[PDB]
DNA sequence: TAATCCCCTTGGCGGTTAAAACGCGGGGGACAGCGCGTACGTGCGTTTAAGCGGTGCTAGAGCTGTCTACGA
DNA sequence: TCGTAGACAGCTCTAGCACCGCTTAAACGCACGTACGCGCTGTCCCCCGCGTTTTAACCGCCAAGGGGATTA
């Protein structure tokens, strides 16, 4: 064929939209699917994951360290608001726990 | 002069609402027959000290120490009994009415046989220590435990007091009255009525909770029924005893001796009675040295103490094959055991209801599955008690067992 | 007293039959003390209750004593006499024990009805003068009856008279009122002249202090025209101007002696001093919540200091301690306070001249009063209200010296770089 | 063989302090063992059916994917 | 030395623990029971390592939220000591076992 | 080295546009690669049932964004609406 | 069966929609299902709290019972 | 508006819930919880109608709403 | 799609130190009991607005031509 | 690159939509007796705190094997 000017490059983004629609044609959820439907969700995911990584970099600044650890994630998401209610049933591998101490557990 | 007199109807107060007797008079003293038991008490002229006419009879005080509280007389018995008296005694009766002020401020005098309490030369009671059963003290608690010898009318049970500190004193001669082998002795008893960890040794006509703060007695008369019940996980066992009267702190009442055993209550015991004497008392059953499940090992002795049969948990397997279920009742959710003739509710409170005394039962329903069934039982005494939180399979087991007991289900 | 004479008998000869008895007209219980039927004045008796097992009941009767008449002052004329505390009778049911037990509580009612507590202010000099401040559509709260009383208010040379439609006169003196305040109907339900008294005056049924006069500006009917809101403006603005002229008339008689300060709704907040969040507002001398019933009127003059409660995370509603000067006056808790109005109420305290404190901590406040009513400087011996602040304690160590992580951390990092694509 | 008692009382206690509680009572131990292992069996039961659906002889971590899909209690990052 | 004040030891414990995440449970003392349980369902079922690792993660993950729920139940109960009552009650909220 | 089509590399770029130097655990890379699929599925099946409900065999981006409005709350949902919208209209411009 | 009366309920239910989207029409029939879903998330919403009150050993109720079980329901 | 939640209707629920002594602040407490439970089930229903591009709201909206809620009961053919 | 295999799982273990368990010393916290004041439930007057029988009222759900344009 | 699902009119018609009486059953509030929430308790008791024993779980190292991935 010609140069592989990507649909995602025509979206200006990273996710493999042709391979995403390939994945869409695996579960086969309707007889047809609009061409922007793989574009739209991939754009949504690339947006939200960037915010997740932005909060993870803030948690790394809180760590004052270099490599992102999985304990950061509850530091991100279990300190979040929309994701925290949104991913409440989600359990987090190597996430740790939030520091949550009761004032009744404190002396005079 | 005249030699006798007769009233076959007059009372004499003996520890509460004691009924009629039989006054007979004589020129030296009094022949008072009991019209109930035939008990004749006699008084002579060397005994007489005091008599005062109150609201009505010969309220006499003799040199027996006795307080002869004759009553059931009419007003001018004041004359006619004195018409038998007049020649000798050197004693008349005042119209006292020792006190009617209704004002608390007075002094207690420990009487030599009685207990007098005065409101400024005006007394209200002079009560012998025969009239009390047992006694504790406190600060400022002065506990006068009164146990009636079964009169169906009004019977006083307890009077406590505001006595001041009794500076350099206490309840001295108050605590100076009647004295109310250890056959076996127990160790580390998980007490639930009262709560704690105390022990009970076994005495010839009774038992005794020895403890650290309190110390209680268990008469053989006061028992009602051996109850033997488990916990539903069968890791524990409920050692409950039907009793009458309850024992008290003055504030609460212990109608049922509840104890907690485990399933692990397994040891040998050694009885402090001889090998012929264990069956001289027992009769062929309970030997000197047996062993095993202490929930059963102790209760075998407890049966021959009560001389009354065994309460056995039923074979009714409710939900998940359990012999009961819990239910929300009286600031608690506790189990309900079915029995041969009743139901028993552990734990706070313990409530037994016999089958025959039930007038009827009834249900009440929410809508959802989650224990919306609400089941109440009305007895034939007019009382009805309500036990919520029943599931649908719990209803199935319940309803089938109630129908197996052929009970009136109001619906 | 209970009795005086043997001929002062019971109403029935009971000990021939051993029946319970109360003498009502002499106000005494008569019970056999093991056959000794003794009377007892009800003013020496606490109370009574009942238990029953089977038919066998138990009627305890607690009697007044140190411990029952007090907690072990005396209006009781012997400190160290031996008394009684209680008795307990047992009978059965083959009954009247309960049936006389129910007669006991109204004897307690009738005695304290007979023995109540017994403010009579001066008879207000009514003067139908030239500047007679009179105004209409005025309702009073608390009312004379349970019904909402209607009338007018008439100010005089020594106070106010709420002359009702029935002609009932409500004499409200100058020296009686502590806090005469005015809240407009600005987005309100009423427009209120509150008159916080200093004396609970006997009128209607009770003795009242916080009495308010109001005119409703409500809206909800249960029976787009732009004349409904204009009629609402005619009923609000064109009548509140006459209400301000009535303020001018009552202060044509006081000449700002009995003032009417302006509400501070910029500092007013929906808080709960009466445990219901209504619009408090400061005024020139009063943080007042007279917008609804009952009106919270606190004297700002008798306030020692201010402790803010619950100054802590996840607490949008926090509380506050009005540490009073008069600790005999019970310390009230203004509650459910917004975090945005923290510093406004602080600046209000800067206008109230109070060096204040904050905190999250709480303690039994009546216990702190009993700590401080024994000595006004005795709680000040405890560091004062720096006891609200922390002071720490001794320990071994925090022991977080080796607070580190994986020294041999995982090598999970840059996965790769070799990649490709298709269509 | 008695491996229900493989979990130890101090490990239980370290879980409880990682659970952030204050005072121990020793009755909770077998209670937690029972609450644990039955829920584990709830996972293990349909987990076996997944490898049976794969017709294999070895349990993988693809199984717990669909197990937590039934649970709504999912973790992440465990496709390998 | 001086046995430590109540809670302060455990407060240092939980402060040490709230940062930490890794396994409080041994591998093969857990695996032994897991392989024991799996044979009760069916024989001839091998494991891989990593699934067991994820399950040893997941069981702790299930238990820990239960633990804090039980702790909040004690906060309701307003007593220092933990209670057997709550968990069932928590499951009465959670609808797990009836 | 495990050459399967988990994404793992667009993450390896979009961190570097917001944090150009921060190390990452590749563990968390797998966490997020799972996390992609975890939301892909709940988009996809509910899009399938919505395509069933109107009885319409096509799935365009309005059918996506209605499930987005369902599945994501608030302003970040509106942000994702904007960012998907500009991308879909960008490929409309292509 | 049915406890909530119809019209003051459903006028408030219609009052909700304008916060989301004004000027909309409705099934009268759908409102009854909303009543059912409401009273569904009333009774079991209360029973657990009554269980909290019996764990509070109280006859009366408190909002501590309310806020607890909803978190135990994972609602917050 | 929300003031229409009458205290005796609340007590009908509470005795249907089997609660006998009821604190008065629970009345105003539950009113917001009502609206919380409302708004989720109303928002997606609005979303359903807007996707269906209609002027009217169906009960099938409630059907598919409570499916996403995890709060699905039945009674009208669904 | 039947052979092929190498890329995974296993039986029991040499070492030995940090972790598991009983107990002694002692101490920390539930708890039922004592009041003691208190607020929601019952009886009841009062409002009074809501379910229903009836009005007039009109704008929205529904299916049929159509021909087509974006997915296949 | 052939194809058919559906947006654009269009008719049908009907499910509601907003009120006016009837009336009539349901909610508001006043007064009040009280069952139950609340503060102090005192008593016993049940885990810390190591102490000591132990002990067994994990690294380095061994072979044995086996069954699922991987190739036309």
């Amino acid at each position: 064929r010609a140069k592989a000017k990507s649909r995602s490059s025509r979206a200006g983004l990273q996710f493999p939209v042709g391979r995403v629609h390939r994945l869409l044609r695996k579960g086969n959820y309707a007889e047809r699917v609009g061409a922007g439907a793989p574009v739209y969700l991939a754009a949504v995911l690339e947006y939200l994951t960037a915010e997740i990584l932005e909060l993870a970099g803030n948690a790394a600044r809180d760590n004052k360290k270099t490599r992102i650890i999985p304990r950061h994630l509850q530091l991100a998401i279990r300190n979040d608001e929309e994701l925290n209610k949104l991913l409440g049933r989600v359990t987090i591998a190597q996430g740790g726990v939030l520091p949550n101490i009761q004032a009744v557990l404190l002396p005079k | 002069m005249a030699e006798t007199l007769e009233f076959n109807d007059v009372y004499q107060e003996v520890k509460g609402s004691m009924n009629d007797g039989r006054l007979r008079l004589s020129r030296q003293g009094i022949i008072f027959k009991n019209s109930k038991t035939g008990k004749v008490d006699n008084i002579q002229a060397g005994e007489l000290t005091e008599g005062i006419w109150r609201r009505h009879g010969l309220k006499l005080l003799t040199k027996n120490g006795h307080v002869y509280k004759y009553d059931g007389f009419r007003e001018s018995e004041f004359e006619k009994l004195s018409d038998f008296f007049k020649t000798h005694y050197r004693l008349e009766l005042m119209e006292k009415d020792l006190c009617v002020k209704g004002w608390n401020w007075g002094t207690v005098k420990f009487g030599g046989q009685l207990l007098s309490f005065d409101i400024g030369d005006q007394p209200v009671f002079e009560i012998p220590l025969s009239n009390v059963s047992q006694c504790t003290t406190g600060k400022n608690e002065v506990t006068l435990e009164f146990h009636q010898n079964d009169d169906a009318e009004v019977s006083l049970m307890e009077v406590r007091f505001y006595v001041p500190p009794t500076q350099x004193x206490x309840x001295x001669x108050x605590x100076x009255x009647x004295x109310x082998d250890a056959i076996c002795i127990f160790r580390e008893l998980q007490c639930l009525t009262p709560r704690g960890r105390y022990d009970i040794r076994i005495y010839p006509t009774f038992l005794h909770l020895h403890g650290k703060t309190f110390d209680y007695k268990i008469p053989y008369t006061t028992v009602l029924r051996l109850f033997l019940l488990p916990h539903k996980d069968q890791r524990q066992m409920f050692f409950v005893i039907s009793l009458d009267p309850p024992i008290k702190q003055g504030q609460t009442r212990y109608h049922f001796l509840i104890l907690l055993f485990s399933k692990d209550e397994d040891i040998s015991l050694t009885l402090n009675m001889n090998e012929e004497e264990v069956e001289k008392r027992f009769e062929g059953r309970l030997t000197k040295n047996m062993s095993g499940s202490l929930y059963e090992m102790v209760s075998r002795v407890m049966k021959a103490l009560v001389n009354r049969k065994i309460t056995v948990p039923g074979n009714f397997q409710g939900h998940s094959g359990a012999q009961c279920i819990t239910c929300s009742y009286k600031a608690s959710s506790g189990l309900l055991y079915p029995l041969e003739r009743g139901f028993i509710y552990v734990h706070k409170p313990p409530v037994h209801i016999r089958f025959d005394e039930i007038s009827f039962v009834n249900f009440a329903r929410g809508t959802t599955t989650t224990r919306s069934f609400d089941f109440e039982i009305e007895t034939k005494q007019g009382t009805q008690y309500t036990f919520s939180s029943i599931e649908r399979e719990e209803y199935g087991k319940l309803f089938d067992f109630v129908n197996a007991k052929k009970l009136n289900i109001k619906n | 007293v209970s009795y005086k004479n043997p001929s002062l008998m019971p109403k029935e000869p009971h000990i021939r039959e051993m029946k319970i008895y109360i003498d009502k007209k002499y106000e005494t219980v008569i019970m056999p003390v093991f056959g000794i039927a003794t009377p007892f004045h009800i003013a020496t008796i606490k109370n009574i209750s009942m238990s029953v097992e089977g038919d066998y009941t138990y009627l305890r009767i607690n009697f007044y004593c140190p411990g029952s008449a007090l907690g072990r002052g005396n209006i009781f004329p012997n400190p160290e006499a031996t008394f009684v505390k209680e008795i307990t009778y047992r009978a059965s049911n083959i009954l009247n024990l309960q049936n006389a037990f129910r007669i006991i509580k109204e004897v307690q009612k009738r005695y304290k009805x007979x023995x109540x507590x017994x403010v009579k202010q001066d008879s207000l000099v009514i003067n139908l003068n030239r500047s007679n401040p009179k105004l209409k559509d005025l309702y009073i709260r608390p009312n004379i009856a349970q019904k909402r009383m209607q009338g007018s208010l008439e100010a005089h040379v020594n106070g106010f008279r709420f002359t009702s439609v029935r002609g009932d006169k409500v004499d409200i003196l100058y020296n009686n009122i502590k806090h005469a305040l005015f809240q407009p109907c600005d987005g309100e339900m009423i427009i209120v002249l509150h008159f916080h008294l200093k004396n609970a005056i006997m009128f209607g049924k009770k003795r009242h202090t916080d009495v308010q006069f109001y005119t409703e500006v409500g809206e909800i009917t249960t029976d787009d025209d732009l004349y409904a809101e204009q009629m609402e403006r005619e009923m609000r603005h064109k009548l509140k101007t006459a209400f301000k002229n009535f303020i001018e008339k009552v202060e044509a008689l006081t000449k700002e002696e009995l003032e009417f300060e302006v509400p501070f709704r910029d500092l007013g907040f929906n808080g709960a001093p009466y445990r219901s969040t209504c619009l408090l507002q400061p005024t020139s001398s009063a943080l007042v919540n007279a917008t609804e019933w009952p009106p919270f009127v606190v004297t700002l003059d008798e306030v020692e200091l201010i402790h803010f409660e619950r100054v802590q995370f996840h607490l949008k509603n926090f509380d506050m301690v009005i540490v009073y000067k008069d600790y005999s006056k019970k310390v009230t808790m203004i509650n459910a306070i917004p975090v945005a109005s923290l510093d406004p109420i602080k600046e209000w305290l800067n206008s109230c001249d109070l060096k204040y404190t904050e905190g999250v901590q709480s303690l039994n406040w009546t216990k702190i009063m009993k700590t401080i009513v024994d000595d006004p400087e005795g709680f000040f011996e405890q560091g004062g209200w720096s006891f609200l602040x922390x002071x720490x304690x001794x320990x071994x160590x925090x022991x977080x010296x080796x607070x580190x992580x994986x020294x041999x951390x995982x090598x999970x990092x840059x996965x790769x770089x070799x990649x490709x694509x298709x269509x | 063989r008695d491996n229900i008692q493989g979990i130890t009382k101090p490990a239980i206690r370290r879980l409880a302090r990682r659970g952030g509680v204050k005072r121990i009572s020793g009755l909770i131990y077998e209670e937690t063992r029972g609450v644990l292992k039955v829920f584990l069996e709830n996972v293990i039961r349909d987990a076996v059916t997944y490898t049976e659906h794969a017709k294999r002889k070895t349990v993988t971590a693809m199984d717990v994917v669909y197990a937590l899909k039934r649970q709504g209690r999912t973790l992440y990052g465990f496709g390998g | 030395p001086h046995r430590y004040r109540p809670g302060t030891v455990a407060l240092r414990e939980i402060r040490r623990y709230q940062k930490s995440t890794e396994l409080l449970i041994r591998k093969l003392p857990f695996q032994r029971l897991v392989r024991e349980i799996a044979q009760d369902f069916k024989t001839d079922l091998r494991f891989q390592s990593s699934a067991v690792m994820a399950l040893q993660e997941a069981c702790e993950a299930y238990l820990v939220g239960l633990f804090e729920d039980t702790n909040l139940c004690a906060i309701h109960a307003k007593r220092v000591t933990i209670m057997p009552k709550d968990i069932q009650l928590a499951r009465r909220i959670r609808g797990e076992r009836a | 080295r495990s050459r399967k089509e988990s994404y793992s590399v667009y993450v390896y770029k979009v961190l570097k546009q917001v944090h150009p130097d921060t190390g990452i655990s590749s563990k968390a890379m797998g966490i997020m690669n799972s996390f992609v699929n975890d939301i892909f599925e709940r988009i996809a099946g509910e899009a399938s049932r919505l395509a069933h409900y109107n009885k319409r065999s096509t799935i365009t981006s309005r059918e996506i964004q209605t499930a987005v409005r369902l599945l994501l709350p608030g302003e970040l949902a509106k942000h994702a609406v904007s960012e998907g919208t500009k991308a879909v209209t960008k490929y409309t411009s292509s | 069966e049915l406890l909530i009366r119809k019209l003051p309920f459903q006028r408030l239910v219609r009052e909700i929609a304008q916060d989301f989207k004004t000027d909309l029409r409705f099934q009268s029939s759908a409102v009854m299902a909303l009543q059912e879903a409401c009273e569904a998330y009333l009774v079991g919403l209360f029973e657990d709290t009554n269980l909290c009150a019996i764990h509070a050993k109280r006859v009366t109720i408190m909002p501590k019972d309310i806020q607890l079980a909803r978190r135990i329901r994972g609602e917050r």
